[PDB]
């Protein structure tokens, strides 16, 4: 909810017949001290998008699909709104946490 | 041949080792930190960057090139002619020499008489596990501390954008029903001065990594399979292939660009035996330390000779005055 | 036949190679920033520049407009008689000669046999994977150091404003509701002195890139698939291309602009084999360092013989003092 | 049929090509900057100058007014008959006759055919996107290098003030309240020695850029769609369309100006193929290298015609000496 | 909050169905840790306002929506009491990654 | 079962063959107290998805099975309800033992 | 701040609804170093006020807006009040805020 | 302070009415790069008083105040000293500082 769709974007920066195999900002993601680094991250994970989209007609693949502004408006306004670094250490492990899963994305 | 050379050159409107930019029409080049004291702390910058793998390809290039007019030049691989610069991977269980000839990979020391590229670079074959360390050993190329200390910001790219336009047979420019393959190719270039610290371990040359030494009565002999005088045609080449690393041969992309190449000052040490690496030029004072390191290398026992180009290196220590590179070459061939 | 020409010319009331804005009425030159030491600590600067790709689409030009005479010009590409500097498409495997002929994009020895502009410029075809690097690589046009390091100033923009009027059969000038295509716009102006240090591989002309060397019986030879003739009326057309090169046929806006152009000194090498690049003459003092690579090549064992135009190099050397550009063609294809 | 005119005049007490003062009443005429060496470091200087493009756009009104008189002149378009600068606008999918007939903007073929304007100065229509480089030319008026450095000073602008005076139907002055469009009007004017380097290339008038040779069996020929006859008209009007440039018809407000014009000297090459671009008289040292220009392209085999008007241009070169400027178009023409 | 319509700006000189294509500006909005650095990458975006005003009627589509006059003037006391840079980062990554989204700019 | 998939998938880590040995991720997970805790010793175990994913086939026997998006969703979901660690001791517990069990990964 | 006026009509000759399109004076104090290529490519931008006063009544749009003395007494002290080129910068560069943005100029 | 009223001076020159603009004079003053062609600016603009004088009561302005010779005769050796064109450029647009203002010349 709000959270499978940005799940499935970084799994497609780094699923198989893409060949980028970014590992430095899922792993810059997945490990966040404070909330400006994580943005950062999500940051060099969504400028990866043109590459994706030109990507998949290169090879005739079903485009991706980029996050909605709605929820990029949410994660931000969840993002500032948490203070401590537990809940901000919970959230940058759960967002970047099945990065490595078995999407069945590009038939 | 335990040769070292360092010095700072000047490099100006380059995209040498480029990212990429991985399909964009818009291409950046290599970035990298470098560590900065600045008088007030440690700080890090981000500065761009030429990869050692880079230089170690190119002088690859250059000895196939000057290799090639040797008349023992058919032993070489056939992908080293087309500048191919891997050697194998992935069950390579043959390889094909420059005539046609077919090399086994087993038993190395076949390998580098009859391979004289793979002998000189190394090269590894991973599946049956015969490996060779590399006689050169290449360094990245940074802009010089002091530059960038002294810049205060300009982060020297520039990105300029290029174009490719198609017109058919009717002159139109056409749309995306045809394609056209209209797009806009957006390069970044750099300018500034950098500093360089390629090392030449050519001692080694022509002898296998299982038995290098062997002996016939309580004394060593060094293993030679290859000919003295293969072996001094291989010394000459690839003493040779730094002709096209100083003079603008080096990085990627030269149709289009041609870096505008200087080299500001060089200095290199040749002795005859192992010896400390020279340091790097990167750091402001690095010709102190030089001349320290070879001052108390030569009152050690050991018999350095020591060649300058722009680099005063005081008087005590007696050095040769070299006004250009291949000069610097000439004079390390003459003692082969 | 690896020549390299490199020298100082001086550029005024030009607009070459302006990036346009991509659809905006105040259009601006390339600019790109230089390091300079200025004997007080390096610093950039940003001044106007040619890039290369101006330089090798101009080169391109040349060569196809004075390889069309040929008897052999036939063997051209359909595009390349409007001038297109695009070579190959994505997506299209197929080429079309002057006369109509279908040429396939594989096997590249075939392609280099029918087609010579690829053969010479390079090409790539990226849904095949054939390709070939280019053998002309081009250089940069920025203005010398020592120009730019005594003017501290008067950033050499003038931006002289032109524009368009647009009247019907009546005269009217119309309005914003008409449109009447009325744009005002304005264009920026630039002058100074540059250099140039352009080069050309031409000894690998004719020659495929996967089987540079033939060995009938340890004996190598060079892969000539063309005909020798072909060859060498290749070698001389793209050996004449550099004549509207130095006259003022480089950059854009020419039908407008037309910059007033001149030789202020030059210096070439021809040679006969691989040879260090020459030095840019962006820097001051190109003059010596290039002198003293001349010397010690020749003293190396290459057979170095060089031209010079309004530049002393010494006197020990021997050089051939040319009086012009075309004279300089001459003198290189007099040695076919 | 490429020529090649360029030489020195003088143009005195005109106010051609006026900047306007970014409309205001002082209007103020176009300045560049260029480069002089003055033998102590290259120095800018600020000096009036007339762009290329009213070149342009004034030999497309010459070639319109020695066209119209040919019985060939009914193809031109309805606008270039009102001396309009522009070819074709943002919207003009269509373009109309001297006679009304309706005109598409496809197949480029038909429209070098039918309009005779757009083929010698070249078209673009944006919606349709064909294209067509200009067959003429035009270089920058600059004042002679040897001129300025004479001079050290003298701006060569003299800021004239020059007002409207109007009254009322009873004779009144009037103030601001009734406006009366009393204004000062001050322009500034110029003098000078300037040179040019007008060059026109007839080598393709009448045939298409698409596909400029036609083959039938191994053979080639120019695709000339038009009739020849039509051909000679347009070669001629464009030939004799330069007598009204060097008799003082260049430039604006020919009204009330009228400039000062002669030709100091001048210099031409006519040739039958591809030549060396002529160099600009801006320098002052253009005519020893007009002569090595012209007796190097002699020696490579061009059988170019040379004519000089008050230039010595040596003595073993044929050169005929011309009388006037007219009559050099004859000499121009007699050979077709 | 006027981050919404600068994002939207943003996006309209590198979403596609354009033919202007500059990474540069907004690498210069994420990778400008000071203020008159972040002010410099604001510049540069703005600067391409009227291309995007002659280029939008085109293709037919509506025109982009510039931020509004209150969008600028909230901007120079939202940074001008931005002290440390900690939270300079916030605005800075915020606003770039409101540049990338796909959402539809203009039919 | 949705739980066995993810046992064999940590049983894959260490195992006859494979020559990965990671007993530091397999014990973060079980030690593992807060459900945080959890989250990142279950990325850690999932980052070496490609490591596995390639070696399969360099010693031919058939590739491993890689957790579903369905399966690794509902226990992200799952984690958010246990607010005492006496649950969370007993479920990560459960998801650890089957790392050392008798699984025939390929033969 | 005395900078919202300045930028007013620093933007009446950039904006639309003007046949005036030359952004070479926001282009060089844009790119302002010295104390005294600022203050030259202010003024001259401001030279052009007397061209947009009589133009404005050609369309029936109202009067351009001059800058107000005060706006150009305020600009001196701040610049002289500051030696080093890093706080001259941001001074020099300020005023390009207003000269893009979207507003109502001829109503 | 004693740039006031030669500004004042150089605005009754070209302003609102007062129908008598030379804008050479200025333009020259402002790019004047030695000291005698400040001091020829200068002195050609001094040399247009009598007409502003005589123009005064020809629309019932009110009579401008001209410079008094202090100015001036300080102006002597406030310009004489300089070595390098440097120092001297600002003075020049200091001297143009109020070329353009809004003065209440005809209240």
């Amino acid at each position: 909810g709000w959270i499978r769709n940005i799940g499935r974007y970084l799994s497609y920066l780094v699923d198989d017949t893409f060949e980028e195999y970014a590992y430095d900002v899922v792993d810059g993601i997945a490990k966040a001290r404070t909330q400006e680094e994580l943005l950062e991250g999500v940051y060099k994970a969504l400028r990866l998008a043109p590459k994706l989209k030109k990507k998949a007609e290169s090879k005739g693949c079903p485009p991706p699909r980029i996050p909605s502004p709605e929820d990029i408006e949410a994660l931000e306004e969840k993002v500032e709104q948490l203070s401590n670094p537990k809940d901000l250490r919970k959230l940058a492990v759960s967002l970047a946490l099945w990065a490595f899963a078995s999407w069945n994305n590009c038939p | 041949m335990y040769v070292r050379i360092s010095g700072r050159i000047r490099l100006n409107a380059h995209s040498l080792n480029a990212q990429g930019g991985g399909g964009t029409n818009y291409i950046e080049i290599t970035k990298t930190k470098v560590t900065v004291r600045t008088e007030n702390g440690w700080t890090v910058v981000e500065v761009p960057a030429i990869t050692g793998n880079m230089l170690k390809h190119w002088h690859f290039v250059g000895f196939v090139d000057y290799f090639k007019t040797t008349p023992y030049g058919v032993n070489l691989t056939e992908r080293a002619l087309r500048y191919n610069g891997t050697r194998f991977g992935q069950g390579e269980t043959t390889a094909t020499k420059a005539n046609g000839a077919t090399v086994q990979l087993n038993d190395e020391a076949t390998i580098i008489k009859e391979l004289a590229d793979a002998d000189v670079h190394g090269f590894l074959a991973p599946k049956t596990g015969r490996r060779r360390v590399s006689l050169v050993k290449a360094s990245f190329i940074l802009p010089t501390e002091d530059f960038i200390k002294e810049v205060e910001g300009e982060r020297l790219i520039t990105a300029i954008k290029h174009n490719r336009v198609d017109v058919d047979e009717k002159g139109a420019i056409g749309s995306s029903k045809e394609g056209t393959a209209q797009m806009l190719f957006s390069r970044e270039y750099a300018t500034g001065l950098y500093g360089f610290s390629i090392v030449l371990d050519l001692g080694l040359v022509g002898i296998p990594q299982g038995l290098p030494v062997k002996f016939e009565e309580n004394q060593p002999r060094p293993n030679i399979v290859i000919d003295p005088n293969e072996r001094k045609a291989r010394i000459e080449s690839a003493l040779k292939a730094l002709i096209p690393m100083l003079s603008g041969y080096i990085g990627a992309n030269l149709a289009r660009s041609f870096p505008v190449f200087k080299v500001e000052e060089l200095v290199a040490i040749a002795s005859e035996g192992p010896i400390p690496a020279l340091v790097h030029g990167f750091y402001e004072d690095y010709i102190e330390a030089n001349r320290s390191i070879i001052k108390n290398a030569r009152a050690l026992g050991f018999n350095i000779e020591v060649f300058t180009y722009n680099v005063d290196l005081g008087e005590d220590i007696e050095a040769t005055k070299v006004s250009s590179v291949e000069e610097l070459v000439a004079n390390l061939v003459k003692m082969v």
